[PDB]
């Protein structure tokens, strides 16, 4: 949404891109568009889902 | 100097003019093919006249 | 969020 993703080789994250800061990738810090075809140099992992804890409820 | 990718450096820059960044990784090969073309037409109209 | 709430 705002900052540039990064990773510590195992685990990715998302930061301001100014000061290092890492986050936790969510839906809230993200915003969808289209599909993994049209992205050059796209990956994976996961993005978690702020709701889920009550998901669980 | 911090490295960064260009095409990342290029979604920084539309998102410096209030379009989402989506817009440049969505067109990427068309907006690369934009600039070439662009830059390409300079070397013509340098050679054109002084 | 509602049709999450539908849960
Ligand atoms: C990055 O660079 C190397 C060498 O040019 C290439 O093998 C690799 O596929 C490139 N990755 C992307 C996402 O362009
Ligand atoms: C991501 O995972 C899918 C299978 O879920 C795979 O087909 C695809 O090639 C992977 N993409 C990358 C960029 O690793």
């Amino acid at each position: 949404r705002e900052g540039v993703f990064v990773s510590n080789g195992t685990h990715w994250f998302v930061t301001q891109r100014n000061f290092y800061e890492p986050q936790i990738i969510t839906t809230d810090n993200t915003f969808v568009s289209g599909n993994c075809d049209v992205v050059i140099g796209i990956v994976n992992n996961t993005v978690y889902d702020p709701l889920q804890p009550e998901l669980d409820s | 100097a911090l490295q960064i990718p260009f095409a990342m450096q290029m979604a920084y820059r539309f998102n410096g003019i209030g379009v989402t960044q989506n817009v440049l990784y969505e067109n990427q090969k068309l907006i690369a093919n934009q600039f070439n073309s662009a830059i390409g037409k300079i070397q013509d109209s340098l050679s054109s006249t002084a």
